[PDB]
């Protein structure tokens, strides 16, 4: 089972592999399997006053399975960078779960003596420990 | 009475909202006067004040000594000593502490309001609770969507060590009264905990009107299914 | 994933076991809540320790989870065992129900006791093993044999008169040493799998029938947890016995359908897979030798059974020494190039990663070379010996700092291509294996040839370059045995870097370079030879 | 043994009108034009690209007039010279000359086997010949005369018959421009 | 010292489960004169006892009078006089004490545990409030099932005066944190809160699963 | 038959692969001679290659001239003032040319083969289209896994206008061919387009049989009600 | 100039529309008077007058004779040679003239639009790939629905010869690029590539939304 | 008028046993207690919590013991000063005294409609008084004598007189100490 993508901040596991049968080549078997998780207690946004639930989850095929790392090809004698997409302009993307790898922090507001602090809380805080 | 002396931690909310945190000593049992010298393991800029006499339980000379600027030390974990010299003494009294080691997580949570407080439809209570914690410090705020809200608006109780089933853990409950219109127009309501332990020293549970739930339904489109993956 | 432990622990009833389990040393994994919790008949892990501070009431005295994140592990120390927790826990991380865990299948057995009728002899497998029997003193000279009770009859594996079972050929012995001894000992070599069971004693067919039941049992190794990343390395200190000191040692590794397939045998052996990336250091005085497995891969997990044999090859009555390697697969070693095609008379330039801890230590460069079992001797060190065949024409630069070291070769030949490897002096050692293929063409950097200047002359000597490279900043980097060093400042147009010594004298003589570099990463270069005449 | 052309309104379409033609498609045409005849000669005004199987090749033709008017007939290319043609059809124009009028001697409700005459004509108008049209029909009427008292006989009447009927005058000299319409006359049979 | 003298009402406590419920009046910083004189007005009922004295700040000759009995009437609503002297001055030293009235009951809400406890399958946490009574004091007791749990299985804090602007009422809370087999079991835990101002002066508060979920979800795939 | 002067474009695919700017000057409809001369404003190189006087249909003499360069100054936006002085002009003439600006970066799209084509298992058609950019140059390579095909394995069209869709935006097409042994296998196959708008002025899109149509698909959604991290 | 001649052939749209199939025969070059006289070797009886004298570029006189009167009915194969005629040295110049055979059918295919451009759902390029046919001459007309959409409504590229062995073959492409809502709506687009080869003259090629038929999506929900 | 007590085990217990003794659940009364009864003072012996409305409280003694054996009286709390008590039961403590002996006059198989009795006596014991226990009770029983050759009639049995008979001695000083079960008569009535 070759692994096609797994996109983490939409968390959405596309897999693929082929069934083949030694009868008949044209009843060739190609099989891709898309799981999604969707949580139902996440915001809109990652922040804490935000369409207190999102409803609408929408999954798009197309950009689930972008890149936007460059690769290095080797044409002739010369090797050259190259983009692996086209829809991944600089990022903005809106994506529902959190990333377990990666900090997700807010910025509240609060008093303190005779001042006030923006002070900065941890929504994940296992991911957040400077080491 | 027989003389004590105790060196007691910096608050939490200086700790975790203010850049400095100064550490304090105090004695207690003086006979006639307070003549005391106070000295403590480090001398780097410890400008510490002696400070003016107070009296203590049933009449008694009682001064405290205060080092600032002991922070960044605290962060790292030297030792802090006080020493006390009294004049009526010939061997100072001592008391030594370090900032404590096997620390624990609170697992904060909010809890939504109970069905029954929702009927009368006046005043409905958000309760959090942050639990699991060993060293007793913790602090609870809440605030109404992005802004705090009034320090006299809830009640907070006082951290309290739970029953041990593994180490010794402290937990803490706060409750909030909150207007039933509020709470059905769709404001957000959080609950920020502050610790020592935390990744970075806070963090914050929200609750909102749909949260707990109901017969909330949801939608899923999936646009293209074969759609060149690549 | 990731997580990886001991897949099967074994232990006995009130005794203490420690499970090891594998994480990734990830920042987010060390300070992840770590559970050990144990799968039931509803479908659901019972966390039963965890890192957080909660011990279940069961396991309340009797156990306790400490995480080490320096290693990158934690273990589960449990006491007071019992057969009641003969079952399969699970390590892992965070949340239980996700799937960040490892199954662990615990299983315990009750000892013996209270026999004093059966006897038992437990040694490693293919080793030597001797049993003692006695035989009354009424039997001066009488028959002596032993009795195998295979199922429901018995039969006699060695006799007195020579009888000796087609199943213990050469290989089991009876002794009746002298100085007036009247008891008989029954010694097996090279112990199998297929002798473990109940074996008799008989003196002869008489009245006296001096008996004594016995038990034979062979313990298999256990495996030795390896857990290192992708395209990583693994090095097995394989240190049998004496006894087998001059034996042909094998390196096999196991399937699915139990078969070996050798990696490295002493025989001048070795799998094509394998090929330029496995050494075998020789042994020393007590056997114990180093073999090195780099560049991992994910096929390159699985156990491996060093063991020694008179033919290198697995079979019943060697002495063997498991183990287990896991991939990480979620390596932190950077993906590197793997191949690097030069050109003949050209260069390269190859970035040898190492970890950044050890940015202190010396670097090592080794031409990889087969004929043997396998052999890896050093080019360049960092510390400033170069060598005596490399003279001129290798570089190995600390220019990155951050992770990773240059290593420049030009002058390029059809000799020069194959496997190549980078050492360093810190624990933590990755051997990177970089390949060279040589390819036939122009080089990118004109080199001019050799050049001879008259005494006090001054001497210029340009070197031509693309102007794909005048982006690139140009360099000569006159060659030392310590390390080259950029010269002291030159080119007017898209080509032609050039190089003016005002005099010449006997120091300047030697070998200097030309060639290019992105800031702190270097490219293609070329060398020259200066030589002094009058 | 030719496709046939029809037309989706009435043959008789007023100035200024518009209407629709179907000729039947045949797969194996490629190419499809609508041709009129007009001094002995094609000329293309609708073309349509296209393998017909399901629809029909239809043609709007907007403000109708004396030019447009005549012979349409569809052309179909088959194959790289091949050509198949079809039926022509008639199309004319009405509204460019008074109406005349148009009578019965009957009480336009004659039983199905009574016998009822149209008798059309005009008084301040010359024209040469008249013709008896029912609304409703898509081909042109076959009732027509040539003398100034136009005579239309029936006969066996039936069902059939039971419609609204008109009359048109018609200029020898004009094969293809008819008159306004006359007073209208139900002659439900019953 | 000081002299100070005061009067504290009989405990809860003892009052709703015990058999007898003291009334302990202290006098403190007399550090002498241990003939202490105890006697109360209201000399009817159970004779009043003395007892010893003790140390109170390290030169207080605490003393405390103890009145048995003292349940009846506090029900009934007697008003209660401590009398004492010292020989420092010639006035004696008096405190009174009676059961105040404008008591709320509380109204007790068990709330469930969170959700964010039930995956990591260990204990969960059941909290149990008390809000809106007037009367400082307050029982808090919990019920796994049917049997009390001991004092040391669970955590009560202390009830705290809710900040409020109508009129003054005090706030308890609870956790007991049950195994998750146990929640999961479909086992009742339920929260008892005992109070003077309740006609039953005890009410308690069931949860369990099932308690109380059901979402739609559509799909579109084009 | 009338003396014209005209500037073209440094050649992309000598400007991509490597980085050589070379440009080129024309001159065609020379009066009598080949008396002609060349400068360009900058003057660095001075060896201007002056091409011979080539000759042309219908007597035409046209002399083409190739300065050499290197990317550096192109990409820079260098102007370039080429200039002649034949003799049956009174007054030299000049051209001028530079970097195009207002650069769309082409949306490139790999299809696989057609449904149909699959049937016939003979020969299987790739084909790699790129669209909307508004520069007419680029570059199409084609690459089978990881080495790189010769150019005369495929088939690549040039870059023709489409239709204004409000601003004027090209497209090129290019099928390449492969066994349907090798698509039915299981190998990747790339399409390499370079272009000047692009970032890194290249981008690539692989595809495999995994990476087209399938012919199922099992979608599985999972709610996730206590906390959105899906490890 | 240097005077020349060159026979051309019908555009393929006069073929393939119309009957404008007017062969035409000209030369290139003249700096002398009218002397000019035409042979056409078929004697079918028809009209080869001589076209527009006019010139050309850089200052040339081209003459060119044409078939008005007839729409080339050589299904046979007819020669059809021309020979031109001039004052200048006594050698006559004549064109050649000849039916290339081995003519390929082209195949046709219709490629979905790319899933990428399906998500914006703005517009969609439906591309029309026509691949091996002989003769470089093809047509490409496209068509929304049942209306051929006019000549600026897609685009084509030329035709171009493609690697191959042996036999030798051309190629072209044409994109459609239509509102999405077009496409989602269920709206039917159709290529038509008009060829000799064809025994029809012309090749359509249909596409719409939910074309993939044996696709077997499968959605499971788990709690 | 009181609500009921009963003991879910048979009253006669050796040294070292266990009873269960159910009381009656009032839905107001917040506690209930299970009380001692020694000098006419009340001494806690049980203590459950609960509002019990859907099952009646019970209480387990274990260790049985000469101490633990006597009064046993449930008590409640109703609202905040109410008290509340139900019935009293007695348990008593056996085996520290000879076990008498029981015989029967007739052959232990009298008909349904005949008269039987049973005499208890001992000849080495000085008991003051017998009772005559039945298998299966579960209070105490109500046949009791007072001279030493203890007699109880039974006078017209029926199938419920059916069961296993024991003879039991006591002291008036000590209600609640019994001795060691009598030899036990199978009297079964058919
Ligand atoms: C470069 O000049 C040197 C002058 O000594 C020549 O000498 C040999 O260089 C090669 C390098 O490939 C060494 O392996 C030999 O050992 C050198 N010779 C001696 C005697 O040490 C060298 O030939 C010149 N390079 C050329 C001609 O390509
Ligand atoms: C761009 O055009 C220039 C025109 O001079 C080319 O430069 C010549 O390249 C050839 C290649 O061998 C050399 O022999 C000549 O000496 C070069 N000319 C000069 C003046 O040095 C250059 O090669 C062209 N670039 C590419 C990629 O073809
Ligand atoms: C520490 O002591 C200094 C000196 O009195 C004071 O200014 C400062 O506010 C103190 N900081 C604390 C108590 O955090
Ligand atoms: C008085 O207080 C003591 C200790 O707090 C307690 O044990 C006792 O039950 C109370 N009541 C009486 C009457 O002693």
């Amino acid at each position: 089972r070759i692994v096609l993508v797994d996109n983490k901040c939409k968390c959405a596991r596309i897999t693929s592999r082929i069934i083949r049968s030694s009868e008949d080549p044209n009843e060739d078997i190609v099989e891709r399997n898309i799981r999604i998780i969707v949580p139902l207690n996440n915001r809109e946004n990652i922040s804490d006053p935000t369409s207190p639930l999102r409803t609408r989850f929408v999954y798009h095929l197309s950009d689930l399975c972008k890149k936007c790392d460059p690769t290095e090809v080797e044409l002739d004698n010369q090797i050259v960078t190259a983009t692996q997409s086209n829809i991944c302009d600089e990022a903005t993307e809106t994506c529902y779960t959190y990333d377990r790898n990666k900090c997700y922090t807010a910025v509240v507001p609060l008093v303190y003596g005779g001042e006030t602090k923006m002070v900065e809380t941890a929504l994940t805080p296992d991911a957040c420990y400077p080491d | 009475c027989h003389p004590r002396l105790s060196l007691h931690r910096p608050a939490l909310e200086d700790l975790l909202l203010g850049s400095e945190a100064n550490l304090t000593c105090t004695l207690t049992g003086l006979r006639d006067a307070s003549g005391v010298t106070f000295t403590w393991t480090p001398s780097s800029g410890k400008s510490a004040v002696q400070g003016p006499p107070e009296r203590d339980l049933c009449g008694c000379y009682s001064v405290s000594s205060v080092l600032p600027g002991c922070a960044e030390p605290w962060n790292h974990g030297k030792t802090f000593t006080c020493t006390a010299a009294y004049p009526e003494s010939k061997t100072p009294l001592t008391a030594t502490l370090s900032k404590s080691g096997n620390t624990f997580r609170p697992e904060v949570h909010l809890l939504p309001p109970p069905s029954e407080e929702l009927a009368l439809n006046e005043l409905v209570t958000l309760t959090c609770l942050a639990r699991g914690f060993s060293p007793k410090d913790v602090l609870v705020r809440w605030l109404q969507g992005s802004q705090e809200l009034p320090r006299e608006k809830y009640l907070t109780w006082a951290s309290r060590q739970e029953p041990s089933q593994g180490t010794t853990t402290f937990a803490v409950t706060s409750i909030l009264r909150v207007a039933a219109e509020d709470w059905k127009k769709g404001d957000t309501f959080s609950c920020m905990v502050g610790h020592e332990a935390l990744p970075l020293a806070f963090t914050q549970k929200t609750i909102d009107r749909l949260a707990g739930k109901t017969h909330v339904n949801v939608s899923v489109v999936m646009a293209e299914v074969d759609g060149t993956c690549y | 994933s990731p997580i990886f432990g001991p897949e099967e622990v074994n232990s006995v009833e009130g005794n203490s076991v420690s499970i090891t389990c594998y994480y990734p040393p990830t920042s987010v994994n060390r300070h992840t809540r770590k559970y050990w919790c144990r799968q039931g008949a509803r479908g659901g892990c019972i966390t039963l320790i965890s890192s957080e501070g909660y011990v279940s009431s069961k396991y309340a005295g009797r156990a306790n989870l400490t995480n080490f994140p320096e290693n990158g592990t934690f273990v589960v120390n449990i006491a007071q065992l019992s057969q009641d927790d003969s079952g399969r826990y699970k390590c892992g991380l965070g949340i239980n129900s996700r799937g960040l865990s490892f199954d662990v299948s615990l299983e315990v057995s009750q000892g013996p006791g209270l026999l004093n009728d059966t006897k038992v002899y437990t040694v490693d497998l293919g080793r030597t093993v001797t049993i003692n029997c006695p035989f009354k003193t009424e039997n001066a000279q009488k028959r002596k044999s032993l009795y195998k009770q295979i199922g429901l009859y018995p039969v006699l594996v060695i006799d007195s008169s020579g009888y000796v079972n087609p199943n213990y050929t050469g290989r089991i012995r009876l002794d009746i040493q002298g100085t007036g001894q009247l008891l008989f000992s029954v010694v097996i070599n090279q112990l199998r799998l297929s002798d473990a069971g109940q074996y008799l004693c008989q003196a002869g067919d008489d009245s006296n029938s001096n008996k004594k039941n016995a038990d034979l049992q062979v313990l298999k190794p256990e495996p030795e947890l390896v857990y290192e990343d992708l395209r990583g390395s693994v090095t097995f200190h394989c240190a049998l016995g004496p006894e087998v000191a001059n034996v042909a040692k094998f390196l096999c590794r196991q399937s699915s359908g139990e078969n070996c397939d050798v990696v490295v045998n002493t025989l001048g052996k070795r799998a094509p897979a394998f090929e330029g990336r496995i050494l075998l250091n020789p042994q020393d005085k007590d056997g114990s030798f180093s073999v090195v497995i780099t560049g991992l891969r994910k096929e390159d997990a699985g156990r491996y059974l060093c063991g020694a044999h008179s033919d290198g090859q697995l079979q019943e009555g060697s002495p063997i020494q498991a183990w287990q390697l896991f991939v990480n697969e979620e390596s932190t070693i950077p993906r590197s190039p793997t191949v690097v095609k030069g050109v003949a008379g050209g260069s390269v330039a190859v970035l040898c990663p190492y970890n950044r801890k050890e940015s202190k230590s010396i670097k090592y460069w080794c031409l990889w070379e087969g004929a043997q079992n396998g052999r890896c001797p050093l080019l360049v060190d960092s510390e400033g010996w170069v060598k005596a065949q490399y003279e001129g024409r290798l570089s190995l630069l600390e220019e990155p700092g951050n992770g990773t070291f240059t290593v420049i070769l030009n002058q390029l030949t059809s000799r020069d291509a194959g496997f190549y490897w980078c050492l360093t002096n810190g624990d933590t050692l990755w051997r990177t294996t970089v390949e060279i293929k040589i390819i036939e063409g122009e080089p990118n950097l004109k080199v001019p040839g050799n050049v001879t200047a008259v005494l006090g002359e001054t001497l210029k000597v340009p070197c031509h370059f693309p102007c794909k490279f005048s982006s690139y900043e140009k360099y000569w980097c006159k060659w030392n045995n310590t390390g080259c060093q950029a010269l002291p400042s030159c080119d007017e147009n898209s080509r032609l870097v050039s190089l003016t010594l005002n005099l010449v004298t006997r120091a300047d003589e030697g070998w200097y370079w030309c060639g290019v570099k992105q800031g702190h990463f270097y490219g293609e270069t070329a060398a020259v030879y200066v030589a002094v005449e009058e | 043994p030719m496709p046939f052309i029809s037309a989706k309104s009435s043959p008789v379409i007023p100035l200024d009108g518009s209407v629709k033609i179907q000729c039947q498609a045949i797969r194996e045409a490629y190419l499809t034009q609508l041709m009129i005849i007009k001094n002995s000669t094609y000329r293309e005004i609708g073309r349509r690209l296209k393998f017909w199987n399901e629809t029909d090749p239809e043609f709007v033709i907007d403000h109708m007039d004396a030019n447009k008017a005549g012979r349409y007939q569809c052309q179909y290319r088959i194959g790289h010279y091949r050509f198949r043609y079809s039926d022509t059809l008639e199309l004319v124009v009405t509204g460019l000359y008074g109406k005349p009028f148009l009578s019965a001697d009957r009480g336009l409700v004659l039983m199905p086997g009574e016998n009822i005459s149209l008798t059309c004509s005009s008084a301040h108008i010359p024209f040469d010949r008249f013709s008896l049209a029912k609304e409703g029909e898509l081909s042109l009427p076959q009732h027509q005369s040539g003398e100034h008292p136009a005579n239309f006989s029936l006969g066996p009447v039936d069902l059939n018959v039971s419609g609204i009927y008109r009359c048109y005058g018609w200029y020898n000299r004009s094969p293809y421009l008819w008159s306004f319409p006359s007073n209208a006359l139900e002659l439900v049979v019953t």
